[PDB]
RNA sequence: UAGCUAGUAGGUGGGGUAACGGCUCACCUAGGCGACGAUCCCUAGCUGGUCUGAGAGGAUGACCAGCCACACUGGAACUGA
RNA sequence: CCCGCAGAAGAAGCACCGGCUAACUCCGUGCCAGCAGCCGCGGUAAUACGGAGGGUGCAAGCGUUAAUCGGAAUUACUGGGCGUAAAGCGCACGCAGGCGGUUUGUUAAGUCAGAUGUGAAAUCCCCGGGCUCAACCUGGGAACUGCAUCUGAUACUGGCAAG
């Protein structure tokens, strides 16, 4: 029984990267979609795209640089069988800074960063580098 | 081993038996020996190991190494005793101090005195 | 009753004050309700060894507590010092 | 403004009084999963108008039992 | 407490100069500076990266003679200031009153300067002061009680002195006997064969 | 101007028809001081074959790491043969704290500032086994952002 | 039974007597560890370093005419507060104390109880246990020991 | 150590208390507690802190400060804020 | 506390030197013994027992024992495992319990943000000050990670409703 979509979605990726494929796809969420915008944009992929209406699926174009896959170590912290948040000014760091920690805060998802800029506190997704 | 796991049943940890019962956190204890003998090792080592059967203010009885050189120990006889274990005994995890409390001051010893007692000789 | 007095600090032939609001029932170095300033008797011009918070202690007395003589002392120094 | 919980009665065997449980969810001290606790409670129902589940809201009061320290005021769904 | 044995074995045992004598003859004209000491002082023993961190250690103690636990004291404070830490452990070494002396060359050796400091013979900032191991600030002015100012043993040292490089931080006039010391010094103002980085291994064992 | 620093020796065995035959391995680690490194490994018969040989091999595969100013860009471990090590770069003249077999791999490479400690077995050939491969996997500021198509700010 | 004690106990003594001291008591266990146990008795007194002297010259009586061929070990001792008694000597020299005993027999109303010797006669031994002066046949003993209680 | 409890759980009334209250009593109701560990058993004064630890934790509660408890043992009260 | 006086004059020891672990030989020594935290040690030579010289460490102390944490990721929340090393129930069903696809609304419980109260003093920490230094004492601060309350935030998890 999956019952994860998020970690499903993670592994997908990480065991996509591996096998070297060109593009991962999941069965979409509206969250999914928050979570690849964030770090689309933050070069960790190309782009996404979701398409269908009654099991829309979301689409994802991977990344390598050199030979080596751009994302390369993926890992759901907050998980289904043992929650997490953290206050504004214990927001993890990945990699001193140089991973990203995506975090879902009343004002949406983002990274760890534009969270410590808008000072908020959430719940820690993912860590990915 | 899982959280939820834990939650129903945390973590335990099984206590430290003291190797040194007879002590019950006391450095040194005062002991009268009920008995004095003395035990050589199989055929291939020989060796002599003085140790003596104690009576402890406790109420315990237990062996404790003689730590030689001095032997003027015999029934009823107070003496010392610290918990340490020599290798190649089976039960001795005592050592009886030498230089106190009905212990002979061994003879002369100009090295490392103080751990038998022996005080220095004014020459 | 609550009285304004000195408990005893510092060390052995070096005592230091720190002046006190507390029920007179209890030893002079239990417990308290506001400390509000300190007495140095060996200051000699070093440091300043008599501060008082006397609005916050007018506030007190000002509700019927009363003063150890020896602050009461002090507290007429202050004032000289103005 | 006046304090108060949120509880939900398990039991009204007892003359103008009732069971409350109260639900609060905490996370735990050191494996970090967060859980849910009750808090059984004993809130005297005045005029004894409260079925069983029918989620009700108290009140703290002075002592009115050896065990009771509890006031009802209101009920916020009639147990279906 | 007080190393009060000779003290040329311990320079032939660190293998090195520790200025322990007033210097008006070289070293090797007074020992062998190149050999270890004692029976087998000869033969050059195969030592550990721990043996290389104990012999730093018991250098600069010995070319500064601060006994053990007040040494690590040192430490444990230098530790818990800012900066690099080994650095400023050398430099509230190069703060003890006495060295500060013997730096401003009142004192040949450090010994020398040890005893006057010890029989009250130095004022800081006009007060007299005792203890060795005083620490010193910047802008202190030490000096010459006069019950001293006429002792011969600090004018020979004085005329010592300026046969060594002056020191840069603190600032002395020998004219009345009594020096400033300006600044903390800094770490290139020290030597170079002091490794620090090893005397924190040390401890941080 | 390289750095060299032998780490271990052992006496192996090797029973033959009479009796056995033993040898000495040795087992040394070879840097440049700044960021570039390499070990080797080699069997002989006696010590100074070994540790003469094996310090050869370390000439080549001297990998080059991207580390900073005596120190490391971001916490890393390595896990290799049931060994595991943990670093983390650590703050200006902190020192290289290390178990005994890191320690010269991490000075050789040209680390001043570093904290680490060993987990599992020790021994000392799968710690470096470990460690190297844990030192590689550091990235730069840049590497990040080139692989991240980004500005280092921009990371940063 | 008795692993050729008879040559044990002659071994032992030659040498022992030949010190001025008395043996008492010959005790070897085997499979445990096979460490013999012997007791002797010197009026003056013994120290640990005159056990030494014996087990160094009953070890060497023991070596050459060793044919058990069990591991070589042997302690020896003297006497502890708790001693055992073997002969009916060693009862007689035992007047009044507390003597513990077994029977041999594991069946139900066997002996093992301990009395304070009475009267002492060679097959027959008389202690005082519940009140009563028993007669008990030393040969049927399993083991027994004295006046484990120190005052 | 799995069930525990009849003044037990609740109500009415009276008494009682400086004060609320099974505090007590009458009366009525038949409950109340427990696997979110009741009950039982062993151990222990509690805390601020203290030692250790990189940390999280582990240990501990000597000194000093807060609180409690006790004053040969057991019981009872009197006086009195 | 100061001044004067006399005179180097009144004041250094304890462990250890096979490895771990800084520091080595001589002579006995005979596996006699003794040494021992472990591994180990001893023969005709033993850098490991005893003495000697020399050396290392520490110092008005130095060692031994005890006790606690650490090292120990060796109860692994941080931070372990379970094919054969210890460890998957013989299998299944199933209550309690844990966990839960996807969309919208609602709620604001969790959560987050903010405020407010409180979290004794001492202690610890930072910046000072004072005893000639230091220990010590002291100013001020930081901190006390907590709790409660109020006002927000709605992505997330929960609740409710509708799919
Ligand atoms: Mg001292
Ligand atoms: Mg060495
Ligand atoms: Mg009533
Ligand atoms: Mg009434
Ligand atoms: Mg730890
Ligand atoms: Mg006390
Ligand atoms: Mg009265
Ligand atoms: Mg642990
Ligand atoms: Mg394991
Ligand atoms: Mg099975
Ligand atoms: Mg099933
Ligand atoms: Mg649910
Ligand atoms: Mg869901
Ligand atoms: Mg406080
Ligand atoms: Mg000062
Ligand atoms: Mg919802």
């Amino acid at each position: 029984s999956m019952q994860d979509p998020i970690a499903d979605m993670l592994t997908r990726i990480r065991n996509g990267q591996a096998a070297n494929k060109a593009a991962v796809t999941m069965p979409s969420s509206k969250l999914k979609v928050a979570i690849a915008n964030v770090l689309k944009e933050e070069g960790f992929i190309e782009d996404f795209k979701v398409e269908g209406d009654t099991k829309p699926e979301l689409e994802l174009t991977l990344k390598y640089f050199q030979g080596k896959a751009v994302v390369e170590s993926i890992q759901r912290v907050s998980r289904p069988g043992l929650r997490i948040y953290k206050r504004k000014d214990e927001l993890p760091k990945v990699m001193a800074g140089l991973g990203i920690a995506v975090v879902s805060t009343s004002k949406g998802v983002m990274t760890d960063r534009a969270a410590r800029q808008a000072g908020l506190g959430g719940e820690i997704i993912c860590y990915v580098a | 081993a899982t959280v939820n796991q834990l939650v129903r049943k945390p973590r335990a940890r099984k206590v430290a038996k003291s190797n040194v019962p007879a002590l019950e956190a006391c450095p040194q204890k005062r002991g009268v020996c009920t008995r004095v003998y003395t035990t050589t090792p199989k055929k291939p080592n020989s060796a002599l190991r003085k140790v003596c059967r104690v009576r402890l203010t406790n109420g315990f009885e237990v062996t404790s190494y003689i730590g030689g050189e001095g032997h003027n120990l015999q029934e009823h006889s107070v003496i010392l005793i610290r918990g340490g274990r020599v290798k190649d005994l089976p039960g001795v995890r005592y050592h009886t101090v030498r230089g106190a409390l009905d212990c002979s001051g061994v003879k002369d010893r100009k090295q490392a005195r103080s751990k038998y007692g022996v005080k220095r000789p004014k020459a | 009753m609550v009285t304004i007095r000195l408990a005893r600090h510092g060390a052995k032939k070096r005592p230091f004050y720190q002046v006190v609001v507390a029920d007179s029932r209890n030893a002079r170095n239990g417990r308290f309700i506001e400390r509000v300033g300190f007495f140095n008797p060996i200051a000699s011009e070093k440091e300043e060894g008599t501060r008082l918070d006397l609005d916050r202690i007018a506030h007190w007395v000002g509700q019927g507590a009363t003063i150890s003589d020896r602050v009461a002392a002090l507290i007429k120094e202050v004032n000289k010092a103005a | 403004k006046i304090r108060t919980l949120q509880g939900r009665v398990v039991s009204d065997k007892m003359e103008k009084s009732i069971v409350v449980a109260i639900e609060r969810f905490v996370k735990h001290p050191i494996y970090g999963k967060f859980i849910k606790r009750t808090t059984k409670l004993h809130v005297h129902d005045e005029n004894n108008e409260c079925g069983i589940g029918d989620v009700v809201e108290i009140r703290e009061c002075r002592p009115l039992s050896k065990t009771k320290s509890w006031t009802l005021v209101r009920v916020v769904e009639k147990a279906v | 407490a007080r190393y009060l044995g000779p003290k040329l074995k311990l320079s032939r045992r660190e293998g090195t100069d520790l200025f322990l004598k007033s210097g008006v003859r070289a070293i090797d004209t007074k020992c062998k500076i190149e050999q270890a000491p004692g029976q087998h002082g000869a033969r050059k023993p195969r030592l550990s990266d721990y043996g290389v961190q104990l012999r730093e250690k018991q250098k600069v103690r010995r070319i500064y003679g601060v006994l053990e636990r007040q040494f690590r004291n040192y430490y444990k404070e230098a530790a818990r200031l800012k900066g690099n830490t080994g650095e400023n452990l050398l430099a509230l070494l190069e703060g003890r009153l006495d060295n500060v002396v013997y730096r401003m060359g009142f004192g040949a050796t450090r010994a020398e300067a040890r005893q006057l400091v010890s029989h009250k013979a130095i004022m800081v900032n006009g007060r007299v002061v005792n203890i060795a191991s005083y620490q010193v600030s910047p802008n202190d002015v030490v000096s010459i009680r006069e019950k001293a100012k006429k002792q011969s043993r600090v004018k020979a040292a004085l005329e010592l002195a300026e046969q060594r490089e002056k020191p840069t931080w603190l600032e002395v006039d020998a004219g009345k006997m009594e020096g400033t010391f300006k600044r903390k010094p800094e770490r290139s103002d020290l030597s170079a064969d002091i490794n620090e980085h090893l005397i924190v291994e040390l401890y941080s064992k | 101007e390289l750095q060299e620093k032998l780490i271990a020796v052992n006496r192996v065995s090797k029973t033959v028809k009479g009796g056995r035959i033993f040898s000495f391995t040795a087992l040394t680690v070879v840097g440049d001081g700044n960021g570039r490194v390499g070990f080797g490994y080699g069997k002989a018969r006696e010590v100074p074959a070994a540790i003469q040989k094996a310090m050869e091999k370390a000439r080549r595969n001297m990998i080059n790491v991207a580390l900073n100013n005596g120190t490391l860009q971001h916490p890393v471990k390595g896990v290799h043969t049931g060994s595991r090590v943990f670093m983390q770069p650590a703050s200006e003249g902190t020192g290289i704290i290390a178990g005994g077999a890191m320690r010269a791999v991490l000075e050789v490479a040209g680390v001043h500032n570093v904290l680490a400690k060993a987990y599992g077995s020790t021994n000392p050939i799968n710690v470096v086994r470990a460690t190297i491969d844990g030192l590689e996997n550091m990235n730069s500021p840049e590497m990040v952002a080139a692989k991240r198509g980004k500005s280092v700010e921009e990371i940063l | 039974m008795s692993t050729l004690e008879q040559k044990l106990t002659e071994m032992i003594t030659a040498p022992v007597e030949a010190l001025g001291f008395e043996l008492v008591g010959i005790e070897f266990i085997r499979g445990r560890t096979s460490t013999l146990r012997i007791y002797i008795d010197s009026e003056d007194g013994i120290n640990v370093d005159d056990c030494a002297d014996v087990s160094h010259q009953v070890s060497a009586v023991l070596d050459v005419e060793d044919p058990i061929t069990v591991a070589y070990n042997l302690e020896v001792s003297s006497p502890g507060l708790d001693r055992p008694l073997f002969t009916a000597e060693h009862y007689a020299r035992f007047v009044g104390e507390e003597v513990t005993l077994v029977l041999r027999m594991a069946v139900q109303n066997r002996r093992k109880w301990q009395g304070v010797i009475k009267a002492v006669d060679g097959e027959m031994i008389t202690v005082t246990v519940e009140g009563k002066d028993e007669v008990f046949a030393l040969s049927n003993i399993q083991k027994a020991n004295l006046v484990p209680h120190f005052a």
